């Protein structure tokens, strides 16, 4: 599959518009995106802000500037002339159903498929919680790609500037585990599809682990192996060092 | 010593070597020496011979880690 | 020297010759 | 010359073995006497492979087999040994000794300590030339009597030189696992910790 890297710069843009705009009793403020799309992997190198307005009862009312993309191709393409519409962001931690008749309006201007970029505004997730999204002909789906962290000098040096293993795994481990109980839960409670289908994927793919166990233990005692030679060698690095200090002792005691 | 000679070995065969009393006497002192787990084998009478209960191949086990 | 010189040998001298008696009368 | 005495077997193959083919020293050695220790020195550390090259083949051994014929060491012990034959194999063993091993002074300081391993070479090859084979079928095929049987493989299988397996309810003879993954890894033990006995010990006493 394809991929996607969001620059510090979009990541900063997008979440800086939450206190810009007042946003507020859980609204979302529509951006836009700009990258290059032709490659495998998607980069973002620029965004913008869109207004947005959409009523908390009411779900087909929604406000957005048209006239705003215009705006900036005479501004973008006076600077950069590689940068074209790749599809838009949204600061909602998840989508919502109105998403979806917001494609028909940018597919004009876009001229690839447009790219559905989720960014949470609330940072209360592990590692990257930014997601996004491809809609594709399913009647239509989106097909996630992983996003990763844009590394040029345009970015790394604004980062090490205002800043400055398994542990960490762990606790990604149990939202996977927490995200299908409570949907079950849920589920449950509110009855008495694709999930359904999906679902004993992983467990018929940790009882079956136990059958390598033979064959795991193989290669496990081949790093303690590796691990002893190198103990030895460890000392090697130390005994050494310390002739060398006591070589150095012996010229301070005459001295 | 004779054990790791000869995996199977007859009852009658032991004592014409170290020159013991009897039968019985060398069929018993097996079975001590096994307690603290130092022959790891076993006796079977009604075959007539003593049969050694290790293969070695520790490798595909925990015991080395 | 590991099980080799300390205990030196002590056999195969006058039984290496034995074994052609054996060879030489039941063939 | 010096490898003979600290007993190595490794090193001396290498040169007195693999060499030009005079070594003339006149009053210190002579030609004879160098070209006998090639089959002492070559039968531990070369395989099967080069004793059908470097001694066998080897164009420096085969003018001596038949210029001097009364060493049979070179000759008869190699040929024996390149056929794995036991039956013309233990004649050769007390012929050789005898002329060669005892009057030499390189030598007869090893003398049996030498023929233990050569002894234990051919049970290593019939070892793998067969799984399970009868006792008294062994001991009428390569004439060798049954009750030197049981003391030839006493000196060697307690000792974890030779793995072997016996059956002595029906006569027969089974063949253990040569190479083990865990056998390898035993060596490294005394090694891993004679090691580290020395980083100890003398790091302790510097201090």
């Amino acid at each position: 599959h394809e991929k996607v890297t969001i620059a510090p710069l979009v990541l900063l843009s997008a979440l800086d518009h939450y206190e810009r705009t007042q946003t507020k009793e859980n609204k979302r403020c529509v951006g836009v995106i700009l990258g290059d799309a032709n490659s495998s992997t998607i980069r973002v190198t620029n965004s913008f802000a869109l207004p947005f307005e959409e009523d908390e009862k009411n779900s087909d009312v929604w406000f957005l500037d048209h006239n705003y993309i215009e705006n900036m191709n005479e501004m973008c393409k006076k600077i950069n002339a590689k940068e074209k519409l790749i599809g838009w962001y949204h600061s909602g931690p998840k989508l919502r159903a109105s998403d979806l008749k917001i494609n028909e309006l940018f597919k004009k201007y876009t001229q690839n498929n447009p790219l559905l970029l989720i960014v949470d505004v609330k940072q209360q997730g592990v590692g990257l919680p930014t997601d996004a999204y491809v809609a594709i002909e399913q009647e239509k789906t989106f097909l996630h790609l992983p996003c990763t962290i844009e590394a040029e000098e345009a970015e790394e040096i604004g980062v090490e500037h205002l800043l400055r293993i398994r542990l960490t795994n762990q606790l990604k481990s149990l939202k996977g585990l927490q995200s299908k109980l409570k949907d079950v839960v849920e589920y449950l409670d509110k009855v008495i599809h694709t999930i359904l289908g999906k679902l004993q994927d992983v467990f018929n793919l940790n009882n079956l682990q136990k059958a390598l166990t033979v064959k795991t233990n193989d290669e496990l005692m081949v790093i303690y192996i590796s691990n002893l030679v190198r103990s030895i060698i460890a000392f090697d690095d130390l005994i050494e060092n310390k002739i060398q200090n006591k070589k150095i002792q012996e010229q301070r005691v005459k001295d | 010593i004779i054990s790791l000679t000869y995996k199977k070995i007859s009852l009658r065969d032991i004592c014409l070597k170290l020159n013991l009393d009897s039968e019985q006497t060398v069929e018993y002192m097996v079975s001590r020496a096994i307690r603290d787990g130092v022959i790891e084998a076993k006796i079977n009478h009604e075959d007539g011979f003593i049969e050694t209960t290790e293969l070695l191949n520790i490798y595909d086990s925990e015991d080395p880690q | 020297e590991n099980w080799d010189d300390v205990e030196v040998d002590d056999d195969f001298t006058n039984e290496l010759k034995a074994e052609l008696d054996r060879y030489k009368r039941e063939n | 010359i010096h490898c003979l005495a600290v007993r190595n077997f490794k090193e001396a193959a290498k040169l007195l073995v693999d060499s030009l083919a005079t070594f003339t020293s006149i009053e210190l050695t002579s030609y004879e006497s160098i070209a006998t220790y090639a089959s002492v020195t070559g039968l531990f550390t070369l395989e099967r492979t080069d004793l059908k090259s470097k001694v066998i083949d080897s164009p420096e051994l085969l003018s001596l087999i038949s210029t001097t014929a009364a060493l049979q060491s070179i000759s008869s012990l190699t040929i024996s040994l390149y056929a794995s034959d036991y039956a013309s194999y233990f004649p050769y063993l007390l012929e050789t000794y005898a002329n060669v091993l005892i009057p030499c002074k390189y030598l007869n300081r090893h003398a049996d300590f030498f023929v233990r391993e050569m002894r234990r070479k051919v049970y290593a090859q019939l070892l793998e030339s067969y799984k399970t084979l009868s006792l008294k079928s062994m001991a009428s095929a390569f004439g060798v009597s049954v009750a030197f049987l049981d003391n030839d493989l006493g000196k060697f299988i307690p000792n974890k030189q030779l793995n072997c397996v016996i059956d002595r309810v029906n006569g027969i003879v089974e063949t253990n696992r040569p190479d083990n993954k865990n056998a390898q890894y035993h060596l490294l033990v005394k090694q891993g910790d004679g090691l580290l006995t020395k980083l100890q010990k003398y790091g302790a006493a510097v201090r």
